[PDB]
């Protein structure tokens, strides 16, 4: 569906795999070796939803929406799965861990159209 | 940390004008730290978002937020113009605007 | 880029000061000027204090006090190079004027925040060097300004502190420095050199 | 008038049936395209034979380039102008690097002592000359001078950004 | 009790003195003035760095405190051949100047991470000093 599949790694920052929209992203050029990670298994039907009408929304709304959220736990261990893997090829570079786990923000001074990420 | 910071900062200054007209849909943005237009052609296409407050709360705010794009650059010193949902208010000139980095190309 | 702006005015020739001083009042930017007493303007003495009679003759031939108002302060006379310069009949050039504080001297919070220069509006690097020009204290004081002397009597003293406050800083940057020396040629130094600090 | 190059023109009276092969006239015209070099080229041809553009024709136009275009040389000039008051000859020196930069600042200078429009000018002559000491005029004489310096006092930094931080110095 | 008269001591435009050329195609690069045409123009040349012999306005270029021996009016292989013996490069790069432009080209070309990691080691080198300072 064009999106990019992400992940934190969850252990590292709380970001689960997940959809990313490719516009919406700068990508540096910092680069960890994926190619030991499975990903075969994760498509667009894979992040399949659960929704309805009217009906459910106003019920979600009226005070309700407390009765879902029930989880799924193959999410919780393909995290598992994927995230061991890359969590072993970021240890590899030192700070890359450190890195991954702190929020990139702009400073006074910063020039988006001059830094190189 | 202390800085949360997504934006580029940025200023309302005119609306798009002659000398005895302006014009409300196209408005000239200033944006920190763009000299050039050549510095300023990263910037086209950026969204732009004018964030306000207000009394009456709504879809549960107080918070209040014209969004735009960025749009062309503006003579030789990196201005910029940008058009908005609806045109900026005008009592806006001189205040300040956010310019995001997305569409991101980089 | 700055929520206050603080410049002084020494050494600033009056109109280009004001021309940037407005710009930047029309697009957000509030800002204080110290020291309007010396302000420069190009041309000489007589010829500016001849200009300044010109501006004394106009007034209501029926009723002096609802015609042109003529100030003698150097801040006032700043002002006034500047008001020119905005749209200040508009509530945009209302808002843009309450942006702005002009001052003689460099009275309390200004003097113990930095201030700063405006290059092209520096006379020293705009007059070509041989070019006559009028110091602005000067200039009011020969229409009447009252008070070059004192302002002179409490920029003397405040020049006194000043110069204490520099020197125990030099002072404390010496021992800083002497620590950055020790520090230098550590593991830490010759990466942070690599990267470029 | 712009940023000039210098052409030769030659041209030449249309041939009739009695006199074919008529006589070629060239001139070196200081213009900035050739549209006005031909143009130029026929004005002074009308001031010298009985010819016109509708009765001749252009043979040749050719852009003649400096032969050392990085030797700085000292050049002589010729020029006739026209002032409010009527028409006067001149002789200046240049000092430069081709005819071309040569003429360029003639015009300038020109214009601005004299108050001399490109219309108003003729180049009567640009030529190089050869043995300092037939060097004429001052000003150019300066500067040939042995073992020639000079510092450049009181320097100013174009700055960047609207404000600054220091207080500049003019130091050099 | 001798005299005493200050100095004021400037870089003199003279054949054979080395400027940094401010703006152009060249700009950043090195030169020298060969021939001197007014007091605005002169002829510069800069073979090693790969900028043409031309003329040029002074106020294009900024003059260096470097200057080697140099025969007024010398063709550009001379040029080479001179800059080269006086060995002008390797005493511009020992410069706080030229160090000074590579400091910040470096900073420039850093990464989002590298950043990271300067930030990083500054922390470190603050734990440090902000303790000498503090013990004499």
């Amino acid at each position: 569906d064009n999106t990019l599949l992400i992940s934190g790694p969850f252990k590292v920052n709380g970001v689960p795999l997940r959809r990313v929209n490719a516009r919406y992203v700068i990508a540096t050029s910092t680069k960890v070796s994926v190619e030991g990670v499975n990903v075969e298994k994760f498509n667009v039907e894979y992040f399949a939803k659960e929704k309805l009408t009217k009906k459910e929304k106003k019920e979600a709304n009226l005070f309700p929406e407390q009765q879902n959220k029930e989880i799924k736990a193959e999410r919780v261990e393909d995290q598992k799965v994927v995230d061991k893997a890359l969590i072993a090829e970021i240890k590899k570079t030192p700070l890359l861990k450190q890195y991954l786990s702190a929020s990139f923000s702009l400073k006074n001074g910063d020039k988006p159209h001059m830094l190189k990420f | 940390a202390e800085s949360h910071r997504l934006y580029v900062k940025g200023k309302h200054l005119s609306y798009q004008r002659s000398k005895r007209v302006n014009n409300p849909n196209v408005s000239l943005i200033k944006i920190e730290g763009v000299a050039t237009p050549q510095d300023a052609q990263f910037y086209l296409g950026k969204r732009i978002a004018y964030v306000y407050r207000a009394s009456k709360e709504v879809r549960g705010s107080k918070i209040r937020v014209m969004w735009g794009k960025v749009t062309r650059t503006h003579g030789n010193s990196g201005v910029v113009r940008a058009t908005f949902r609806n045109n900026l208010p005008a009592k806006t000139f001189g205040a300040s605007v956010r310019i995001f980095l997305y569409p991101s190309n980089i | 880029v700055e929520p206050v702006v603080v410049i002084d005015g020494k050494g600033h020739l009056v109109g280009r000061l004001a021309s940037v001083v407005a710009k930047q009042l029309l697009n957000g930017q509030k800002i204080v000027v110290v020291r309007a007493e010396e302000l420069n303007i190009s041309g000489e003495f007589f010829r500016n204090k001849l200009k300044y009679h010109d501006f004394l003759r106009k007034a209501t031939a029926f009723n002096k006090t609802r015609g042109p108002f003529h100030f003698r302060a150097p801040s006032r006379i700043f002002y006034k190079a500047l008001r020119g310069m905005v749209s200040h009949k508009t509530a945009r050039g209302k808002a843009a004027l309450e942006r702005l504080k002009v001052f003689e001297g460099i009275p309390p919070p200004y003097d113990k925040k930095k201030r700063v220069v405006v290059p092209q509006a520096l006379r020293v690097l705009r007059l070509k060097p041989g070019r006559k020009y009028t110091t602005l204290g000067k200039l009011s004081t020969s229409v009447g300004w009252k008070y070059e002397d004192v302002v002179a009597k409490l920029e003397a003293k405040r020049k006194v502190s000043s110069a204490e406050y520099y020197a125990k800083k030099r002072a404390f940057t010496k021992k800083v420095a002497s620590a950055n020396a020790t520090a230098a040629e550590s593991d830490v130094a010759k990466q942070l050199a690599a990267l470029g600090y | 008038m712009a940023h000039f190059k210098e052409y030769q023109v030659i041209g030449r009276r249309l041939p009739t049936e009695s006199v074919p092969e008529p006589k070629l006239f060239r001139m070196r015209i200081f213009a900035s395209n050739e549209v006005i070099a031909k143009s130029r080229y026929w004005y002074f041809l009308q001031k010298l034979h009985k010819v016109k553009k509708a009765s001749g024709e252009i043979v040749s136009i050719n852009q003649i380039n400096e032969a050392h275009p990085t030797k700085v040389k000292n050049f002589g000039v010729w020029v006739r102008y026209d002032s409010r008051s009527g028409t006067h000859n001149m002789y200046k020196e240049i000092r430069d690097v081709s005819r071309v930069a040569a003429v360029e600042t003639l015009y300038q200078d020109m214009a601005a002592r004299h108050r001399a429009r490109f219309r108003s000018i003729h180049i009567l002559k640009v030529a190089e000359i050869e043995k300092t000491a037939d060097v004429k005029r001052q000003y150019v004489k300066q500067f040939l001078t042995k073992d020639l310096k000079f510092p450049l006092p009181h320097r100013v930094q174009k700055s960047t950004k609207t404000f600054s931080y220091k207080r500049p110095s003019t130091f050099y | 009790t001798d005299s005493i008269v200050k100095a004021s001591n400037w870089r003199l435009v003279e054949v054979g003195r080395v400027v940094l050329i401010k703006k152009g195609q060249s700009a950043g690069k090195l030169a020298a003035i060969v021939e001197i045409i007014d007091q605005k123009k002169v002829l510069i040349d800069g073979p090693k760095a790969g900028v043409p012999r031309q003329a040029i306005n002074l106020g294009q270029v900024v003059l260096t405190p470097l200057t080697f021996a140099l025969p007024r009016g010398a063709r550009t292989a001379t040029v080479s051949k001179k800059w080269a013996a006086a060995a002008v490069c390797e005493k511009w790069a020992a410069s706080s100047w030229a160090k000074k432009i590579a400091q910040r080209e470096r900073r420039a070309a850093l990464t989002d991470f590298e950043r990271f990691q300067v930030m990083v080691l500054r922390k470190q080198k603050r734990y440090t000093v902000k303790k000498a300072l503090a013990k004499a």
